């Protein structure tokens, strides 16, 4: 009945620095469908971001994939914020150029 | 791969704040076309691929005339599946759907299916035969004889499955060809990240491929190391094509004793 | 093609 989110946290393109390319977060296998997710730079909310239109699984759990613009950096972190029903704190998972 | 059509509706009661969420999705095989969302202020079913934007008004007309009044059904198996359960109206309960078909050679239904879900644990379900139903639950019983006294399965779900559901099937593959049937092989690539003094992490990548099907295998010295091997779950990348990626963990160096294979449709010879 | 005319739960 009810079930965690999994998070991939991912560029589209292979991560060169400087040139620009798409964040993604792909949170799937949770239900039900009522779900925040927030994509971050360093701690701060990234506001222009739009997502898929829900949909989901063999096993009848949703997924979603929430995307934004933007240009990777040597500094700058980038992570996903996510917050679900079955979640007791929000989960954050930190964006990895070779994850 | 084995062409495919298929619906998704997911319907979700908002207590008390007046009406319930309807969203209803459609797919060509990974190519999803259209959509409905009963929030967005259109009060239309709108096109999601660009191959499906030449049909006419009828098509979208027809399409948000039906889709709007599936929506009032499902607000109305809300209420009714609380009434089977003993729920409270104070809650919030999700039903979900799915049907569609796999294409046959010559023109065939080679497979229709047509299952629903309350909670998140599956109802009622349309077996094989395309007569039968199968009920999980003293629910769904109820639910169950009400549609074989009706002949739904056999009369409006078998005809469906049988003839529009295939025909149309046929009719988004012609009017999307340039799309929906171009192999898309993955860029392939290995990538390490050492670990320590013993250990490096070698990494297998496969980007930007069509349809999400695949397998990553990673072999030591021919043999297949799974189920050593790390393999995350195919991902979206954004438009419109897929990535996947295996990883092992090896004693460096003696990596040159291990490789990476990649099975796909676009990896296509004759 | 969207299905239409199912029978209430």
């Amino acid at each position: 009945i009810q079930r965690t989110p999994k998070i991939q946290v991912y560029s589209r393109h292979p991560a060169e620095n400087g040139k620009s390319n798409f964040l993604n977060c792909y949170v799937s296998g949770f239900h039900p469908s009522d779900i925040e997710v927030d994509l971050l730079k360093n701690g701060e909310r990234i506001e222009k971001v739009e997502h898929s239109d829900l949909s989901f699984s063999k096993d009848w759990s949703f997924y979603l994939l929430y995307y934004t613009e933007f240009t990777p950096t040597e500094k700058d972190e980038y992570a996903c914020r996510v917050n679900h029903v079955t979640l007791s704190q929000p989960k954050i998972v930190k964006w990895d150029r070779d994850m | 791969g084995s062409h495919s059509l298929r619906y998704f509706y997911t319907s979700v009661s908002r207590p008390g704040r007046g009406d319930p969420r309807f969203i209803a999705v459609g797919y060509v095989d990974d190519t999803q076309f259209v959509r409905f969302d009963s929030d967005a202020a259109t009060g239309r079913t709108e096109p999601r691929a660009p191959w499906v934007e030449q049909e006419g008004p009828e098509y979208w007309d027809g399409e948000t005339r039906k889709v709007k009044e599936t929506a009032q059904v499902y607000r109305v198996d809300l209420d009714t599946l609380r009434g089977y359960y003993n729920q409270s109206e104070a809650g919030s309960h999700t039903i979900q759907t799915m049907y569609g078909c796999d294409l046959g050679p010559g023109g065939r239904l080679l497979r229709g299916y047509r299952q629903d879900a309350y909670d998140g644990a599956d109802y009622i379900a349309l077996n094989e035969d395309l007569r039968s139903w199968t009920a999980a639950d003293t629910a769904a019983q109820i639910t169950r004889r009400k549609w074989e006294a009706a002949g739904v399965a056999e009369l409006q779900w078998r005809n469906y499955l049988e003839t529009t559901c295939v025909e149309w099937l046929q009719r988004y593959l012609e009017m999307g060809k340039e799309t929906l049937l171009r192999a898309e092989p993955p860029s392939t690539r290995v990538t390490r990240h050492p670990i320590s003094d013993h250990e490096v992490t070698l990494r297998c990548w496969a980007l930007g491929f069509y349809p999400a099907e695949i397998t990553l295998t990673w072999q030591r010295d021919g043999e297949d190391q799974t189920q050593d091997t790390e393999v995350v779950d195919t991902r979206p990348a954004g438009d419109g094509t897929f990535q996947k990626w295996a990883a092992v963990v090896v004693p460096s160096g003696q990596e040159q004793r291990y490789t990476c294979h990649v099975q796909h449709e676009g990896l296509v010879e004759p | 093609k969207l299905f239409s005319g199912e029978l209430t739960k």
